[PDB]
């Protein structure tokens, strides 16, 4: 099968810029490359054919251009609902191929987390368990470090750290950090901090709480 | 118009067998092959195989000989996959398409001994305030993976942030942040409405005040 | 008279050659072209020398015959006998070249007439070494354009634009073109050099096989219903609607 | 086995600034994390093990942090000479695992090609085969388009372009493109063409010969 | 001090049987098991096994079964990868590891049907204008498998050349290096291109000729 | 004397309670403590009461005997009977808490013995409840130091630092460090909460488990020659040097 090489497998880019994606083919397509996009839950939906062709539906922000073995396609003007991993696909061959994709993300200024933190509830604690959660909610970039300390000690395990994928809108990141204790470990100790280290400050932005009340 | 629709959600053991159902409508479906497409996380889109509309004759990708079949039922427009001894490297999400410009919106296959468990959900409220307020649920212990946390029946929806869910000891547990104006609660009522179709299960949970 | 030992000529043509010597020590040569009788003297013997007419109008004809007996050249010059009206030269293997001249010696018109019939017709040329370009096939009549590089012989239907190339050289490509945005309806197509085929696809699918052959023919052969084999046999084009039917 | 979700595939940043990559494991794997650098050819090159640590022989521009599941690498004050993929590896467990890697490439700013044109060598047409090439020398970005154009008519199939991976001193690329026929196609025809389309220029980078 | 030293590049065709050795120096060779990872285009690096250097009891990944067999000489301090029924997918870099500081410098796998057969050698000269400077190249055409050397003057030209990864054509591989010089040394002096071609044993020289 | 019965107490005391009830009501008690008797009254004839009386450096001492007799508290005031010296409290598993006060009876010092012997003895308490803290296990001493949340006591050889937490609940946790910067050589480990133990690796490879033992002991286990497995037998450490032996 030919194998179709797709660059870059990830791109981050400031609204109103061309983005350029590159297809290179192991043989002379015949200019049988489409280029879909695939955004979550989603079929991928078809955007560039015959290389150049725009497929109705779709702005003419999207274009394409190249022939034989090389390829490109380009998002002009990109816009934060331009999010979506792109796909080329060859069909000069029944045995149809795709490239790796390319991640298309949006580079945006700069912004510090809300931290929020909240205590086990009283139906979860009636219960056995005793799980305690930060929110770090609309920050850039994705990078981020959260530490648990319970009485002022580092707690490294056990903890469920899950990012939302980048806003279709504002182009920040979310993201949920949980500490799940027996009700009896949560009852060993008073006091429950989650630090969060973001490149928006030196210092961490700290969120803490006692059992004492 | 054209549209491929397929087949729903699927969870199955190891060693079990699964068949996905493809239903094309608006064409001639003898008139283009259907293609079937892999799609695991860590991977993009690898074709698995196609297979001829008019003759039935599958063509399969090297990857996939063996434990997959390609079938037909042409008068009712429906095209089938059939994966026999599943085993973990099966969870993925599979679509059909057929030319240039017709995908299915694909079918979700787990595949794990776990048992279908619906899960706990708990308030995540402020201990004992600003211009906004941001307020929570954790959903914890359930199984298989897909949950929908409705606020207010989808009136707010704008300032809600769905966070994936990730494994623990076997069963997923996710969480959801929604923030209001400080004014609108505990003034007004705000409650998460957890779906979790496997389980057959919609839980309401009111965040009170503490 | 047998004092002349006739041959046939390129054409369908006999010119006689005196058997001996003239009185002058050369050999004497007569044809007969458009009723006219035609005379001239050479050192050869076998048909090869010039010779000349003068028609009712006092054009001058001139029939050089190829030492090799597979050419003649046919000149038609007005009165003065050296401003050049047409020239055609025609091969034994049954090809030519006709040219219809204009004042400063220009050509203002050519008909290539290969060998099995079929022609390309020049007109309306100009200084760029452009103009109309025309290909008489069996059948049927291809219109277009030519340049100094290469004619291009033109079928338009609906949206679709089919281009056939002649190099300078005599290559044959072909090219389509379709402004359809549409993935389901647009018509495209690649050029095998190596076959002379154009392979026409939609939506991914390939359609049919348009031949271009070196007999001067195109064909068209459909493909099974999901294009993965060829169906039937190849046809041939009588018409030119069938062209047109194809990029349908 | 322990997956490694490594983000992001892909990155490109202008020198002396920061960059960092993160590594998401699929179960608390106990700050048992090597970062590894990757150039063609050469071996894997360890940079820094549990999760902070640097291995001699490798400068302090290189960081790591984290715990449980998440970790990130980091490369301070960028060099045009850290160009290479970058990969996350647990050994917590003994069937070790990677990440995906990340490419590491250089932003710079946009520079146009040198474009050279050669015809095919007396020896190359001695033996019966005609070969053209152009060259198209320090450019930036990557991305370019070359068309062949003989005797002014596109000919888009046949033609080999390659491209140099990003240079350690300059940061621009290069491309080398060569068009094969035959000597018998070489002397059917008398322009030959290659026309460079970069974004640094709206009008092509043209190169012509005439046999 | 700390090495292993991996066999050379190999090629094979489709259903033959390959093996790889990795020598070990600089430590006690059963104090560490020994890690196996495949190196394959764009799919990073993958584990494919580890054995244990005192039981020699190997332990494969998934993807890696029947045809992939461990094997070690303790006494030789050496590992062994056995792979059988070769097949394009295992066209790739090989490596062995150990702890989290040493790897082998990878051995290169080709399986494929062509045969070995030296580079035509063909000079890109400007034809027939000169500016400050002149691009310079040479047309490496027509070889297997692909791996070449391409240098300048002996490398007295290293800094302005770029080397043009190779491409498939017609079965075998063309590849192209540029170099560019000021207009004082060529023609004036000379410029000759040296091409090494391991697998067939053969080194080639050709010199660029003016005009 | 067929008129006070002994029972036993915590700590090995015994504590003679009166047949019969004194001339105003309450039971008349007796306790001889280091050889010093003492005597008191209770309402109680369990044993349950408080007893006093003077030592040899008029020295004020009263052992508090609970309710149910699960507890002895000895108590140690100057000679005015008011200000405390020291407060000893012994459980019937034979668990002690041993306190010393200052001027203004804040703990100046206080030994915790655990039922089995092993013992914490805290010292050089600053007045944020940081200060100096001692392990006294079977067979050796650790040293370390403490604060209201935890006390932790450490090992240290070479580069590498094992530190050993006990929370004020008196959950045990341990960490290792190691400043090496060498793959090679570096000393680090994880700590396993369910079966308290912690596994050392170097250069990704398992060497050893140490497991910190609900008896209060640390046992070793070598991996073998690759670190896929535990060898031999696990062996209790008897000596402080053998543990500092395992970070090498």
């Amino acid at each position: 099968d030919i194998q179709m090489t797709q660059s870059p497998s990830s791109l981050s880019a400031t609204l109103g810029g061309k983005v350029t994606i590159t297809c290179k083919a192991s043989q002379d397509i015949n200019k049988y490359i489409a280029w879909y996009q695939h955004k979550p839950g989603k079929g991928p939906r078809l955007l560039i054919h015959y290389t150049s062709t725009l497929q109705p539906g779709n702005p003419s922000r999207f274009s394409g251009s190249g022939s034989g073995r090389d390829y490109s396609f380009s998002i002009s003007n990109l816009e934060a609902e331009d999010i979506a991993i792109y796909y080329c696909l060859q069909y000069d061959n029944l045995q149809r191929t795709f490239g790796g994709g390319t991640k298309v993300e949006i580079k945006r200024a700069d912004a510090a987390p809300t931290v929020s933190i909240f205590p086990p509830s009283s139906e979860q604690l009636t219960s056995g368990g005793a799980s305690v959660v930060c929110f770090l909610n609309n920050f850039y970039p994705k990078d981020i470090n959260v530490k648990w300390k319970i009485d002022g000690s580092e707690r490294q395990n056990g903890v469920l750290n899950s990012w939302t994928d980048q806003d279709s809108k504002d182009s920040t990141y979310s993201m949920s950090s949980t500490l799940t204790l027996t009700k009896d470990e949560y009852e060993r100790h008073n006091s429950y901090t989650c630090e969060a280290t973001h490149k928006t400050s030196t210092s961490p932005i700290v969120k803490s709480f006692n059992r004492n009340e | 118009q054209i549209q491929l629709v397929q087949s729903g959600p699927e969870l199955k053991k190891p060693g079990e067998t699964v068949k996905i159902s493809c239903k094309a409508s608006g064409y001639t479906f003898t008139d283009y092959s259907m293609y079937w497409v892999k799609q695991a996380p860590g991977k993009g889109l690898k074709r698995m195989g196609w297979i001829n509309t008019e003759t039935g004759e599958p063509t399969y990708a090297d990857d996939f000989k063996g434990r997959f079949a390609l079938s037909l039922d042409t008068s009712a427009s429906t095209a089938y996959l059939h994966i026999s001894n599943l085993k973990n490297e099966d969870t993925a999400t599979y679509f059909c398409a057929r030319g240039l410009d017709s995908w299915g919106q694909g079918t979700s296959v787990t595949v794990s001994s776990a048992k279908t468990t619906p899960p706990s959900v708990y308030p995540l409220a402020p201990g004992c305030t600003g211009s906004s307020v941001t307020l929570g649920c954790l959903v914890k212990g359930y199984f298989p993976e897909s949950v929908t946390v409705t606020w207010n029946s989808g009136s707010l929806s704008s300032s809600v942030h769905t966070f994936p869910a990730l494994l623990q000891s076997g069963l997923y547990t996710m969480s959801s942040s929604v923030t209001v104006p400080s004014s609108t609660w505990p003034s007004q009522t705000v409650t998460c409405s957890v779906a979790h179709p496997a389980s057959s299960t919609t839980v309401d949970k009111k965040l009170e005040p503490s | 008279e047998k004092n002349s030992v006739s041959v046939d000529l390129p054409g369908e043509m006999k010119v006689l050659v005196s058997k001996e010597k003239n009185k002058d020590g050369k050999y004497d040569l007569i044809a007969t072209v458009d009723k006219l009788e035609l005379k001239g003297t050479s050192d050869k013997n076998n048909g090869a020398g010039v010779l000349e007419g003068v028609k009712a109008d006092k054009s001058k004809v001139k029939l050089t015959i190829s030492d090799d007996l597979g050419q003649t050249t046919l000149e038609v010059f007005k009165e003065d006998g050296k401003t050049l009206v047409s020239k055609k030269v025609t091969s034994k293997d049954k090809s030519s070249t006709e040219e219809k001249f204009n004042e400063k010696g220009e050509v203002s018109e050519k008909i290539i007439t290969r060998a099995d019939g079929t022609r390309l017709e020049y007109t309306g040329i100009k200084s760029d070494g452009s103009g109309k370009a025309k290909e008489v096939l069996k059948g049927f009549i291809l219109e277009g354009r030519f340049t100094a590089e290469k004619t291009t012989l033109v079928v338009k239907e609906g949206t679709v634009t089919l281009s056939k190339d002649i190099s300078k050289s005599g290559e044959v490509s072909v090219e389509l073109q379709d402004t359809d945005s549409s993935a389901a309806t647009k018509k495209t197509a690649a050029w095998n050099s190596g076959t002379s085929t154009l392979t026409i696809t939609v939506n991914s699918k390939k359609t049919k096989d348009l031949v271009f052959t070196k007999e001067n023919t195109i064909t068209v052969q459909q493909y099974d219903s999901n294009g993965v084999k060829l169906e039937g046999s190849a046809v041939e084009i009588t018409k030119l609607d069938e062209i047109k039917n194809a990029l349908k």
